[PDB]
RNA sequence: CUGACUGGGGCCUGUAGAGCACUGAUAGGGCUAGGGGGCCCACCAGCCUACCAAACCCUGUCAAACUCCGAAGGGUCCCAG
RNA sequence: CGCCUCCUAAAAGGUAACGGAGGCGCCCAAAGGUCCCCUCAGGCGGGACGGAAAUCCGCCGGAGAGCGCAAGGGUAGAAGG
RNA sequence: UCCCCCGUGCCCAUAGCGGCGUGGAACCACCCGUUCCCAUUCCGAACACGGAAGUGAAACGCGCCAGCGCCGAUGGUACUGGGCGGGCGACCGCCUGGGAGAGUAGGUCGGUGCGGGGGA
């Protein structure tokens, strides 16, 4: 689906005091434009939970504008766990780079052995033009086993949108779980001690 | 990465250039021969001569050693005396020797 | 390293010489030497360079010699060894092939005696 | 050239058996030889010196077909 | 039990632990992570034991991710010694731990069973924590 | 220095003057040492030998 | 330059043909000859007798040419070698002397090898040019047997302007270097 | 009148922070030598591995004696108070 | 217990502890002066004896080699051969 | 002064790797030879000399491609000089001035000085 967001100007004012009126700064630009923006958090959350950085939101701005933009960049406070800034890049009628999400179809039987589906990728990087983003990009793991693969090799792809990673990369993988009857081969696991890289006339 | 061409004009001439005197610099060509002074500093050249300018002869050593009194000749008209000469990638001898010797002949102080 | 890939001795009269070649015996280095006529007796040294190329002629286009002989002889036996016959499993061991006794002796297919 | 290290090579008339003479450069005027390109089996085709076999086993054998039916 | 297979120096000296993390700050590959409130020194007893506490509650299934590592070496002066005379000799390893860390993460597990685990996890350690859900935000990252 | 390493005199061999003290492993160079230094007092370059210190 | 068989052979009838079999469209990008490379890799001759002259002496008969010494860049414990040692030889065959040398190579040489079966097709560097083995010296017509007396062969590069093997093994098969395959 | 301090200007720096390009550490995944294990073989090669795992890569990290980066400041000279 | 290198040392210099780590008490007659020439380690492919590694050929390869010996700085446009 | 080539510098990869295409009148290479000066721990490969049939194949030069490499904002954050608070502490905040690195947008298949040869 297709998002919005109002969104707002900013020159002077300062970050903190917007992040205290509940607000979260934020900037625009592509290879034109550049302003400086900012979002009201809780209405910005609400579109981000739902729209990460695949679907488009688009800002309306209050000149009356209405922009397409993906979310480019999302700035977190490492400290409180919270956005603290956004890249809002203003879409054109050329193509771009983005993520779109992998949808994992089926179940796998190393997974129904007891295996654990290890998903690597939950999008992939795909250039496409923005008059066709792809809602996602199904992925058949109904056949992998432990510990069995897939790459962006097996990524089967819409029309006009073609892989910006290497085909060569891992996308999933199906693990052996948990269990708890290898403790005690790993608690009774003597160590040897750690070595110290020898230094001076001893190399 | 450089040739051993590359590496011996940089080794020659970054001693030249070292002692800051004008360079009698000298290019050889499997036909002609060409040489012009240089001050580096400024990053100009001073004057020229070549045996594709005086359109010389054969003999490629006979005509190395008279395009040296030629640049010579011109030289000492504008005051230039001393230089230091330049063989940058070629051994001190022969077509760029001739041209040394004739430009010596002349009145250049090297 | 003349005949027949080998360098057979001077020194030493021919057929005798020519059994110092792999694939020659006494019997034919007395084949070659009549078939082309040159004494049996004769010095390898004292070899005309004409009676040596009639001497080589002979014995490299009649019988088959050196490589080629130690060729097809490792492919008897190494065919003897793959058809899975009782006289290849004597081969696969280094065991005698022959029908000698093995209690005792048999120390040349084995070898000197491997102590226990 | 450097002088004085190197073996100088002149003309030279090698002779194989087969009488061949290759009309070569050596450091030797003249050599001999027991073969040549002009006579080895490998060279001249399949000149399958002795063994143009069949084998001729290990069904040639055919010593014989008296037995019944 | 985790530390360095082999190290360039055998004594770090102690350092400081002021700040928030320096990364490791988004759920990067499990489901749910647990992540520190405070600083320490988690010592690799710790981590084993949050771990083993993690599989015991799976029994049998789900994944642990653990994405911190003891490579610090722990020093300690035999005991009633005086002052001076040296350092210490190592006695274990810890790894520095500052807040928004994500320690552990699960994934191959319901949610109560992420949640459960996390917290019996979090008991074993010398700080609070919280359990946070991979969310769009760590996607962006 | 050591004994192998010694250390030596040079003498020049005109006017017989030690003028220099150097040093040499005289098991890598057993021989007396002679090279060409300058005499102050002949004040032009000569042979020096080594001589014992 | 001198008159050689070979050397007039690769331009009367190698040339055309591989023009032919490639089509090329330069005078140069047909492949030509750079060099061979002699390398006597003896490292028996280290602290044993350093006297290998025997065989310098036997490869300055066979190329014509007075081959260098090799010495080894690193000591090694194994193989008896410390740095600088002597360990073989090496001469760099060109031009007149290049010919001269294959030329009895291919006609001589190569079949007094024992049980000669041919040059080994895959040993093309990959680069198009070819290197092949030999365990004597005898295998020459300048080396007879009286004077000769251990048993030491050497290792042949044959370097060609050709930028592949496919051209490479042409010009070389062409010129009559005989494969088993 | 040169001083502490201060203005402006130049030059020197490798800390805080950050980073992983180097030297080391490092969890997992991909890949892929060498090993361990299992079918098959001793006739020399094969086939399978939810086993340990080199090197490479990917995601994610660590370091007083790591640095592709790199502040605030600090130092010093000139002119000015 | 003197001397050298690194860190601690808070980005000038300096800075302590029975703080963390290593070295020196030599050596070279060339391993010194100058002139000339030359360019590594490593990886892939190829080559008798010949291997992980001896020597040879090709391609890639800014310096990860080398610089007598610790460590640091420096360094192929050489201080390396 | 305008384009092309040849020298020789400056900035110091926005200048590189790779791919493609193009250039021989001129110039530059290779080239043609090794008598001669000179040269090879062997080799006219290199260095060097005398040449001028050929070729732009190699090298060089010039365009073009952003796969790599290199460069890279803006915004926000870390950190911080100076000034203040809080916590039992490990530590955490605020004011003023400064302000990264990572990353994002994006940039780049060089720019320019001097002399010489040719072209209008
Ligand atoms: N503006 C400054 N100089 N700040 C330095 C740090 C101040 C204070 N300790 C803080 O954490 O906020
Ligand atoms: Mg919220
Ligand atoms: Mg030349
Ligand atoms: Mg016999
Ligand atoms: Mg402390
Ligand atoms: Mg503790
Ligand atoms: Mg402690
Ligand atoms: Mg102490
Ligand atoms: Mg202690
Ligand atoms: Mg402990
Ligand atoms: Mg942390
Ligand atoms: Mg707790
Ligand atoms: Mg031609
Ligand atoms: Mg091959
Ligand atoms: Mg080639
Ligand atoms: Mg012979
Ligand atoms: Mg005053
Ligand atoms: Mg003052
Ligand atoms: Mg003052
Ligand atoms: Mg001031
Ligand atoms: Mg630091
Ligand atoms: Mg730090
Ligand atoms: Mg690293
Ligand atoms: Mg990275
Ligand atoms: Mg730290
Ligand atoms: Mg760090
Ligand atoms: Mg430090
Ligand atoms: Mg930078
Ligand atoms: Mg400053
Ligand atoms: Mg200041
Ligand atoms: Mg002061
Ligand atoms: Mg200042
Ligand atoms: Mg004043
Ligand atoms: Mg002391
Ligand atoms: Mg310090
Ligand atoms: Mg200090
Ligand atoms: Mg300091
Ligand atoms: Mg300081
Ligand atoms: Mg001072
Ligand atoms: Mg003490
Ligand atoms: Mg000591
Ligand atoms: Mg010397
Ligand atoms: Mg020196
Ligand atoms: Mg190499
Ligand atoms: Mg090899
Ligand atoms: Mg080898
Ligand atoms: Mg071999
Ligand atoms: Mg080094
Ligand atoms: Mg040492
Ligand atoms: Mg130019
Ligand atoms: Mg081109
Ligand atoms: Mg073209
Ligand atoms: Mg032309
Ligand atoms: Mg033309
Ligand atoms: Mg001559
Ligand atoms: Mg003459
Ligand atoms: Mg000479
Ligand atoms: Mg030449
Ligand atoms: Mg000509
Ligand atoms: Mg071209
Ligand atoms: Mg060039
Ligand atoms: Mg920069
Ligand atoms: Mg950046
Ligand atoms: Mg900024
Ligand atoms: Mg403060
Ligand atoms: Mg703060
Ligand atoms: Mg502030
Ligand atoms: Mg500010
Ligand atoms: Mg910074
Ligand atoms: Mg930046
Ligand atoms: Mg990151
Ligand atoms: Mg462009
Ligand atoms: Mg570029
Ligand atoms: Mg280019
Ligand atoms: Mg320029
Ligand atoms: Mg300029
Ligand atoms: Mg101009
Ligand atoms: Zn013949
Ligand atoms: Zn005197």
């Amino acid at each position: 689906m297709e998002y919005r967001l109002k969104a707002y100007y900013r020159e002077g004012e300062k970050p903190s005091a917007l992040r205290r009126a509940g607000k979260l700064p934020g900037v625009m630009y592509n290879r034109h434009l550049n302003r400086k923006v900012y979002v009201d958090l809780v209405e910005f959350d609400k579109v981000f939970r739902q729209a990460s950085i695949h679907h488009v939101i688009v800002l309306e701005l209050p000149d009356g504008q209405s922009l397409p933009t993906l979310v480019r960049q999302v700035n977190l406070d490492k400290r409180r766990r919270r956005p603290e800034h956004v890249d809002f890049f203003v879409l054109s009628d050329e193509p771009v780079e983005m993520y779109v999400p992998l949808r994992f179809v089926g179940t796998p039987a190393g997974v129904r052995a007891g295996g654990v589906l290890q998903e690597i990728h939950r999008d992939i990087l795909v250039k496409v033009s923005p008059r066709n983003i792809p809602e996602f990009i199904e992925v058949d793991v109904s056949g992998l086993e432990i510990g069995d693969s897939l790459h962006a090799s097996d990524l089967k792809l819409p029309p006009g949108v073609e892989l910006a990673v290497s085909p060569e990369e891992t996308i999933a993988a199906v693990v052996p779980p948990e269990d708890v009857e290898k403790l005690a081969e790993e608690a009774a696991a003597e160590v040897a001690e750690p070595e110290v890289i020898k230094k001076g006339k001893e190399e | 990465r450089l040739t051993a061409y590359e590496r011996r004009k940089f080794r020659v001439r970054n001693r030249i250039k070292r002692t800051g005197r004008l360079r009698l610099s000298v290019f050889r060509s499997l036909k002609h021969i060409y040489a012009q002074i240089i001050d580096d500093e400024k990053g100009v050249t001073l004057v020229s001569a070549s045996s594709l300018a005086l359109k010389l002869k054969g003999n490629k050593t006979e005509v190395a050693r008279q395009v040296g009194r030629a640049l010579a000749e011109k030289a000492l008209a504008l005051g230039i005396k001393q230089v230091a000469f330049d063989r940058g990638p070629y051994k001190y001898h022969g077509r760029v020797k001739a041209l040394a010797e004739g430009a010596r002949e002349g009145g250049l102080e090297f | 390293a003349r005949i027949a890939g080998v360098e057979i001795p001077r020194n030493k009269r021919v057929d005798v010489a020519l059994t110092y070649i792999y694939g020659i015996g006494k019997a034919r280095a007395k084949e070659a030497l009549e078939k082309t006529g040159i004494n049996p007796a004769t010095r390898v040294k004292d070899l005309t360079e004409a009676e040596v190329v009639r001497l080589r002629e002979y014995v490299e286009n009649t019988w088959k010699l050196e490589g080629e002989l130690r060729a097809e002889v490792a492919a008897n036996i190494k065919r003897l060894m793959d058809i899975g016959c009782y006289r290849g499993l004597r081969h696969r061991r280094g065991l005698p092939v022959r029908g000698q006794r093995t209690r005792t002796n048999a120390r040349t297919r084995k070898g000197p005696r491997k102590t226990v | 050239m450097k002088e004085g290290i190197h073996p100088k090579l002149v003309p030279a008339r090698i002779i194989c058996g087969c009488g061949n003479v290759i009309e070569t450069y050596s450091t030797k005027p003249e050599i001999y030889v027991e073969v040549c390109s002009k006579c080895h089996p490998f060279y001249t085709g399949q000149q399958r010196f002795v063994d143009t076999e069949g084998r001729v086993e290990r069904f040639q054998r055919r010593y014989g077909d008296s037995y019944r039916k | 039990m985790l530390m360095p297979r082999r190290m360039k120096y055998r004594k770090q000296q102690r350092g400081r632990l002021k700040g928030a993390t320096k990364g490791g700050d988004y759920v990067a590959f499990g489901d749910y992570g647990l992540v520190a409130l405070e600083p320490a020194w988690i010592t690799a007893q710790q981590i084993e034991a949050a771990r083993v506490a993690m599989v015991r509650h799976f029994r049998r299934g789900g994944k642990i991710f653990i994405r911190i590592f003891p490579d610090k070496p722990y020093t300690k002066k035999p005991l009633e010694v005086r002052m001076g005379k040296g350092k210490g000799n190592v006695e274990g390893y810890v790894a520095v731990v500052k807040p928004g860390r994500v320690m552990f993460e699960v994934a191959g597990v319901t949610e109560e069973q992420a949640m459960e685990a996390l917290r019996i996890a979090g008991h074993k350690l010398p700080i609070k924590t919280k359990i946070v859900r991979r969310d769009a935000y760590d996607e962006a990252q | 220095a050591s004994e192998v390493r010694i250390k030596l005199l040079l003498e020049c061999t005109e006017c017989k003057r030690r003028n220099y003290a150097t040093e040499k492993n005289k098991r890598n160079t057993p021989n007396k040492l002679e090279l060409r230094k300058y005499c102050p007092w002949c004040r032009k370059h000569t042979v020096h030998r080594e001589v014992k210190i | 330059p001198l008159d050689v068989a070979l050397k007039r052979k690769y331009y009367e009838e190698v040339r055309p043909e591989l023009i032919r079999r490639f089509g090329y469209q330069n005078v140069w990008e047909v492949p030509r000859l750079e060099k061979v490379v002699i390398n006597q890799g003896l490292g028996e001759a280290k602290e044993d007798a350093r006297i290998l002259e025997k065989a310098a002496q036997e490869l300055a008969l066979i190329t014509g040419q007075k081959p260098a010494v090799t010495r080894a860049k690193k000591s090694i414990s194994n193989f008896k070698l410390r740095k600088g040692m002597p360990i073989g030889l090496r001469v760099t065959l060109r031009r007149d002397r290049m010919w001269i040398f294959l030329e009895k190579l291919l006609n001589v040489a190569l079949p007094r090898i024992r049980d000669f079966r041919g040059l080994n097709p895959n040993s093309f560097d990959g680069r198009g040019n070819y290197n092949l083995g030999l365990r004597e010296q005898l295998i020459f017509p300048e080396i007879t047997y009286d004077m000769v007396d251990a048993l030491r062969g050497m290792d042949i590069a044959v370097v060609t302007t050709a930028e592949t093997d496919e051209e490479a093994r042409a010009l070389l098969e062409l010129l009559g270097f005989p494969f088993r395959k």
